[PDB]
């Protein structure tokens, strides 16, 4: 079905190295010089990477436009004292010593500047007490929370405390998933968009079913997820400004079964079972109701609304047009044609310097 | 016949209202020129300079230059010797005037810098010029003002010192309260020979009067390795051994008054170190004695340090004494001459490849200042390789390391570096820590191999990291520099591949020689001095603000450098 | 388990038409992955090489690098040793491949261009790239054509050859016809350890049967204070002994076969070596074997100079002979990595001042082919000057002339220098003779009355007069040059004022230390270095075109150097 | 009378150091090189300076104007076989060697640009054969000849083979003039305008009768020729182009009487003598006839037109008028204007860089 180019288009749709070097060597160097911050050694418990990055289902920004790289610093704090400004407000004097000049406090994060990436810190707090809380920072210090790699790099990877890389000389127990006794049920808070009051996050949960799920889609999910976002970015013209970034992702899991083969497969299978679960919801001109992984009584699709979802509807309809009728055709070059109608150009059709010293 | 130029100084002496002369010039059998004349002062006079001196001028020439030199008279001339000015001895000879030349060249406070100006070329204005600046010195003298509030303190001028033989020591400010409560103590102490160096010695450790270590001088590896022979004795003074008023003692005598002056006894000093030689059978004789006190940089200011002086090792006796030169070898006393800042001479620097480049840099750095350095490197030197080079000959066969390691501990007493055989990354775990312990690491290697290896290599901390490469024919420069955890290899590459450098053409690249296969890449001694002065700065630069820098350099035919930024 | 990379290579393998293989991979103890593969030929089989082949792929990996090497098999491979490969030595061990790995790095003539390409970096691209570039090394060796017109003509390699014993010798192409009537004659021979060197020896005379000298070869100064010991051997023979087609004899029973097959007869020669040592009571024993032959340095080319190997010295046995290592230090291969011009490099060269700039540019000039130079000085050398100097401190102590001297005859074997401890100028008049047939004259010094000293000297010839100064901070550089009998200072002076120049502030002037008063002029090594490699290239610039030339440099902050020159 | 206001003006109407030193250097640089040249290594015998610089009776030029050097180079050519321009053709591969792109031709003399002066040198011949020869050879290969020293400089120079330069350590035998019986009698031949013949001429009758009449005017004549061609220089709109030269210096020193005292003094009576002499001359409107020092059978003024003699004379006139009632005033300002009057401005009214190594 096309694979090939299907890969190469990937390939193509994936951010450069140099910012991969960038975005790694700036998350350590941060959580390096946070640790040997003597005003906030106590207060600060871990620093670790999240979001798109992580979950491997970011794209390359068109342009010279700096990616988002979203990072969490865990502390001990005591949310029902300290107010989340006062919070924030611990974390100045290290920004305007290690970071002059480079750094912008927005909503309820701040964002630093780097050489080709941009970091978008937030500053959480565990809502626990007694030993509760001790295994939690236990299990937030550990290798398989504190690591850099995205989940493509890391097939193996389990969200287990007792968990090594497994590095081989070319190509060793296989340590299964924690119990969901031992984290589901504690989330941390964070700050708010008006940075009043803490809400309730837990992305741990998340990159974990995104890692089960690309298991048992056999390595699909996250490269379709990529796909479909660049295909929001192609037509954003006949299309809304919402859904994007993890209600997109979100949704598209939701709609994706598991045992995917190939990517075309995937591709329509998605988009004829999002047609089927939620034309009831189309035709009474309503928005539906998902629940986020790790905290089971909140909404993601809570700010979006009803037009965007019907706006987002029907490009779906269109889309899946056309992709039910490229995988059917068997002339090779004519699926790729029909192909590129949607995913654009960067679908496929089928040096190092003398230094002396 | 008396020419014409002398009787007109003849004449400049007679008008002169403060200046008289009877006596006219004279040819002696060495070519000099002498004329006798009185000078007067309009201060009152002290008893160490009377008012109406006699004066000697005297001209001669050596080889193309004319000398104007003033002389006391031997009858009838000042006999004290004074602040700048030579010992005013007088000897047994057919000479007319003594030695004790007033220095008119030297400008103390007193003298009016308009007064002073400046020195003229023709014969009668240089006279003229000597004659005003010795009226000046004479009055300054008279008044005792010669030294004043803001000048440095000079020592004062020794008798018969030979011009051969050098005494080190080092003694720094936090050494002084050590000293303070051993005022009119003695002991032995030990000394130890340069290696290669012609008369010169240093002091290695202080003992007691029974034999007992109280203190140890640090000293270089190459210094440190050396036999210790206790052959001097030591005594702390109250002040400066200086008779009146800037008389340095000649005989025994005169130092035996200024000691009683100070308050102690020569002669129970030496009645004592007779005894305690006696007692210990293994003490054989000194042979030099050191007299410490704590001295002054400027008149005005509080002393904040030790000074040493040494003698040739009686008390009643009119001989005249030896003595001989001493040196401070302490680190703020040995790059007077110019420096690098604080900030990178307090860093461990670690430098990756002791070739072509990374040899003149590492030398570069521990000449100004850098001391704390350690090489890497796992390759043997060749005759060839001495072509561009900072080793000569007599290292060839050694490992590129160690023989850098022994040349860098060679150059001051203060140095302090380390060798590595191994190659990066190395494998035993002890190494990589010992590795993990530095602070900048400099790559002069040129090997993309060891840029990855940089990059897979754990440094368990933030570091600088710099690297610096030359091009084809050595036409430019590649400098770059980052301050973090991990060395970043794909934009450092990214950078080299951008720049615009010259193509590599293998009709320039000569064979290393006769019955080999490889060639070499074409490079002189001066474009790589040239670069390895240029990679200082900048690595100076780069310590002094971190950051991500990267900077390439071009050198033109007519000989000036040119340089290209990159912005981030 | 086999991995994936392996068994897409065993698929590669497979596929190739001129390829089988039936073998897995193994992994052995040493943590190697091997595998056992047969190749064909396209092209005649020789007696040398047969056409199916059998070879074995090895990967391995030492730090962080993956080395994958193909290896002759010890049953059913090839056991001739060819160009551009390692020796074919077949050990008892469990190994199942031999030592003979192919250099398929190195690219011959017959090797395309476009088929060399470059090398990719991941294991299954890298591993194709090595098995075509086999291909092409088996077939070229097949067709004895691995060396052709135009290549260079490569020593072979030599078995068990210690890495650390070296023998230096000089021949040169008017040697040539010297040695041309002598072959199939033998003599002695005498060497000299190099001081301070580790495992270096280089050969000073060679001798006859009787003990009589013949040619004696002529060294640096340091080289040539040493003691002489007769301990070698030496014979003149026709062409190179080398075995088909490229195999260096590993028994003394190969090396009689190449005699043999030359002409000659080695028990024949042991025989009258050992009657000779017994005839003269004074040789003891010789210890080394000199074989000499004529060598080309391109194949097609006639041979120009002749080559000497050395062997640990029978010749019936089977044991292994010991090879040691030779290098021709002539002086056209000393400085095969650039050098200067010949214009520069035959005239003698008088430097005045052996301070700061003047050693730097002495040292220079020695390493890019100057040799014949002077130095004129009469000052010592202290412990402070070592902050900006070329010199260490096993030179303190001496005159600055004599240890410079020193330290550039002790750089490269070819190295003439001269030292002068007068000053400027000479009251001898046969030290006026000597200064009088230098070619250059360079000024290093600052002082006006060497300007006008040089002024007023009769220099009976034209000359090249350059003077080279710095200005306060070492902020610039003077840079003056005539070609005249007599030397310009009002020019000269005029030109140095008329240059825009920082003015001296006695605030950045540091005392030299404590207890003294003369302040010191400010400058770091860097930028003492950075005007000595400019200063260099000006002098080489001058020489090339002489005439009335001055120039200013400046150096900015960022590190650029900018010039302002003066038109005439 | 004023004294040190007119040694300050000659001072000033001097020429400077620099140029000095460039031609004394360039003149025995290019000695040196002529000796060394094999073709013409036998041809030349001997190459000298001559001129207002060998005489000290030069001025300095106004502006960047490089000054006028004279050389002559003597050889052992014969003249009645060759013409002058084959004598002159033989050194222009020498000029091309040495020289390139700096010297031209010109008349009868070759002009060569230095750094900031310019020589001219002429070709000359020895008419003599046999021992006279040989006695003139010694003679011009003595030190007396080959001195780049001006008369200024040497005031014990004497023209004689035996002298040697006097030098002591603060200020020995004087040796007088060789006899006229040697010298006088024997003269050069050097090519004319045209280069078309050979003419006479004799220059070393000239320096000596130069130096002579120094020393019987105690050091004043050469200071007042010098004056006189300033003053020409100054009022040159009222004054003709020529005599110029050397045929100014003749008539100046014809006019002058043994015995000055001081400068005003031998100027009023300069001018007067010059009134008087030439005053019949002058009513007739004719010009004066004066034989060469060296060639007794030759007229300096051949080539000066009567009413050239006419305007110089009436200018002669006026400058005797200002000098007189100059020299008479007892004002020392008033008498310094009158004397700036004539002289111009140049008339008075009663830096080492830092080098390390
Ligand atoms: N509506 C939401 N519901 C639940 N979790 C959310 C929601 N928005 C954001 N998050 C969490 O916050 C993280 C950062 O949010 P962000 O908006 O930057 O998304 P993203 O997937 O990183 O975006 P992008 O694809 O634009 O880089 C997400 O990875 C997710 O864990
Ligand atoms: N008319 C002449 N009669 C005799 N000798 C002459 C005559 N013109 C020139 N000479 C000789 O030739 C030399 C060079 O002549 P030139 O015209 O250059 O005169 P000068 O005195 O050097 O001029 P200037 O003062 O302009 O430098 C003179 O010094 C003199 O010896
Ligand atoms: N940068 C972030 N890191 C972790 N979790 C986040 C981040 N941003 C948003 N979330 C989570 O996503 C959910 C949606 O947030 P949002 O739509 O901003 O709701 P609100 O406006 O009430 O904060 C929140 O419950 C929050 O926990
Ligand atoms: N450059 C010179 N060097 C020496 N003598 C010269 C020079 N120029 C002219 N003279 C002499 O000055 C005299 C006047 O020359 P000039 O007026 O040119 O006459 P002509 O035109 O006939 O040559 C000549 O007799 C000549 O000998
Ligand atoms: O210009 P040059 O070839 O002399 O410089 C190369 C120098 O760098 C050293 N080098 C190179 N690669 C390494 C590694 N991996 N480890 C240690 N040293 C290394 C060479 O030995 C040479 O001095
Ligand atoms: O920069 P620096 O002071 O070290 O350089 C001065 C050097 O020049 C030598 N010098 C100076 N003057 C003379 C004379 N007249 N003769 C010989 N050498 C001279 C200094 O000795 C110093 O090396
Ligand atoms: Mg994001
Ligand atoms: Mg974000
Ligand atoms: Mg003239
Ligand atoms: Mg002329």
């Amino acid at each position: 079905e096309l694979q090939p180019q299907f890969n190469e288009f990937l390939a193509n749709i994936r951010p450069t190295d140099t910012q991969k070097e960038d975005w790694k060597s700036g998350a350590r160097t941060l959580r390096e010089r946070l640790k040997n911050f003597e005003p906030l050694k106590e207060i600060v418990v871990s620093t670790f990477l999240q979001g798109s990055i992580r979950r491997s289902t970011a794209i390359r920004p068109l342009g010279d436009k700096r990616p988002d790289v979203d990072i969490v610093v865990v502390t001990n704090l005591d949310h029902t004292r300290m107010s989340p400004t006062d919070a924030m407000d611990l974390f100045i004097p290290f920004l305007e010593k290690y970071y002059p000049g480079k750094w912008e406090t927005q909503g309820r994060s701040f964002g630093i500047t780097l050489s080709y990436v941009e970091l978008d810190l937030v500053i959480t707090a565990i809502p626990e007490s007694g030993a509760e809380k001790s295994h939690l920072e236990q299990l937030y210090k550990s290798e398989s929370v504190l690591t850099v790699n995205s989940l493509e790099e890391q097939t193996d990877w389990r969200l287990n405390k007792s968990w090594t890389p497994n590095t081989g000389w070319l190509s060793s127990a296989q340590v299964e998933d924690a119990p969901a006794s031992e984290w589901k049920a504690h989330p941390l808070v964070l700050p708010d968009r008006e940075k009043n009051e803490w809400g309730r996050t837990h992305p741990l949960a998340q990159i974990r079913w995104t890692a089960e799920k690309n298991r048992l889609c056999n390595g699909h999910y996250i490269n379709l997820v990529r796909a479909v976002k660049w295909w929001r970015q192609q037509n954003s013209e006949d299309l809304p400004k919402y859904p994007k970034g993890y209600p997109l992702e979100h949704l598209i899991g939701n709609a994706l079964d598991n045992g995917t083969t190939s990517m075309a497969q995937g591709l329509v299978q998605l988009m004829d079972t999002f047609l089927s679960r939620w034309a009831a919801i189309y035709n009474q001109k309503s928005k539906p109701w998902l629940s986020d992984h790790g905290v089971a009584e909140h909404d993601v699709m809570a700010r979006l609304t009803a037009e965007d979802f019907c706006s987002f509807y029907e490009g779906i309809a269109s889309a899946a047009e056309i992709a039910r009728n490229a995988l059917a055709s068997e002339e090779p070059q004519e699926s790729a044609q029909l192909w590129r109608q949607l995913f654009g150009s960067k679908f496929p059709l089928p040096q190092k310097t003398g230094r002396f010293a | 016949q008396v020419p014409a130029e002398l009787q007109a100084a003849l004449t400049l002496i007679n008008n002169d209202p403060r200046m008289r002369t009877n006596n006219a010039w004279a040819l002696s059998a060495d070519k000099r020129w002498s004329l006798k004349f009185t000078a007067e002062l309009s201060v009152p006079c002290s008893s160490f300079m009377p008012d109406n001196s006699v004066w000697h001028l005297v001209l001669w020439q050596e080889e193309t230059l004319i000398r104007i030199e003033v002389y006391p008279d031997k009858s009838e001339g000042i006999s004290a010797t004074f602040q700048h000015q030579n010992y005013n001895f007088s000897d047994a000879s057919t000479r007319e005037w003594t030695s004790g030349n007033p220095a008119l060249e030297n400008t103390p406070t007193v003298f009016g810098r308009n007064l002073w100006g400046l020195e003229p070329e023709a014969l009668l204005d240089r006279i003229s010029w000597r004659l005003s600046r010795l009226l000046l010195w004479i009055d300054a003298a008279a008044q005792e003002k010669l030294a004043t509030t803001g000048d440095a303190v000079e020592l004062p001028a020794f008798p018969d010192q030979s011009p051969f033989t050098v005494i080190g020591f080092s003694e720094q400010i936090d050494d002084l309260p050590f000293w303070a409560s051993k005022t009119g103590e003695w002991g032995f102490a030990s000394s130890t020979g340069l290696p290669g160096a012609h008369g010169t010695l240093f002091l290695r450790e202080f003992l007691d009067n029974k034999g007992k270590l109280i203190r140890t001088t640090k000293w270089s590896p190459f210094m440190r390795k050396g036999a210790r022979t206790t052959n001097a004795v030591w005594s702390v003074l109250p002040t400066l051994p200086v008779l009146a008023p800037w008389q340095a003692p000649r005989t025994w005598q005169e130092l035996s008054h200024c000691f009683a002056q100070c308050g102690l006894s020569l002669p129970d000093l030496f009645s004592d170190i007779g005894r305690s030689v006696r007692a210990l059978r293994k003490q054989r004789a000194p042979g030099l004695l050191l007299l410490g006190f704590p001295l002054e940089n400027k008149i005005g200011d509080e002393p904040a340090r030790i000074h040493w002086l040494a003698l040739r090792l009686q008390p009643l006796s009119q001989e005249p004494i030896r003595w001989v030169r001493t040196q401070n070898w302490a680190a703020d006393q040995l790059r007077t001459r110019g420096e690098a800042a604080n900030d990178i001479r307090s860093k461990k620097v670690l430098i990756i490849g002791a070739g072509s480049l990374g040899s003149m840099i590492a030398e570069n750095l521990m000449r100004i200042g850098v001391v704390s350095q350690g090489i890497l490197d796992a390759d043997l030197l060749q005759t060839g390789n001495l072509s561009r080079h900072a080793l000569t000959m007599t290292s060839v066969g050694h490992n590129k390391a160690a023989a850098l390691v022994e040349h860098l501990n060679r150059i001051l007493p203060d140095a302090s570096a380390r060798s590595f055989s191994c190659a990066f990354p190395p494998e035993s775990e002890v190494a990589k820590n010992s590795l993990r312990q530095y602070d900048v690491i400099i790559d002069c290697t040129g090997d993309d191999g060891v840029l990855k290896s940089l990059a897979a290599f754990d440094w368990k901390s933030e570091k600088i990291f710099i690297s610096l490469a030359m091009t084809w024919r050595a036409e430019g420069l590649f400098a770059f520099a980052a301050s973090e955890t991990s060395f970043p290899v794909t934009d450092a590459s990214s950078r080299f591949n951008a720049s615009a450098s010259p193509e590599i053409d293998m009709d320039e690249a000569r064979i290393e020689g006769i019955g080999a296969w490889h060639p070499v890449f074409p490079a002189r001694a001066d474009d790589v001095q040239l670069w390895a002065a240029v990679g200082t700065k900048f690595i100076c630069r780069v310590v002094s603000a971190p950051g991500r820098i990267y900077e390439y350099f071009k050198q033109m035919p007519d000989g000036t450098v040119e340089k290209e930024p990159h912005e981030y």
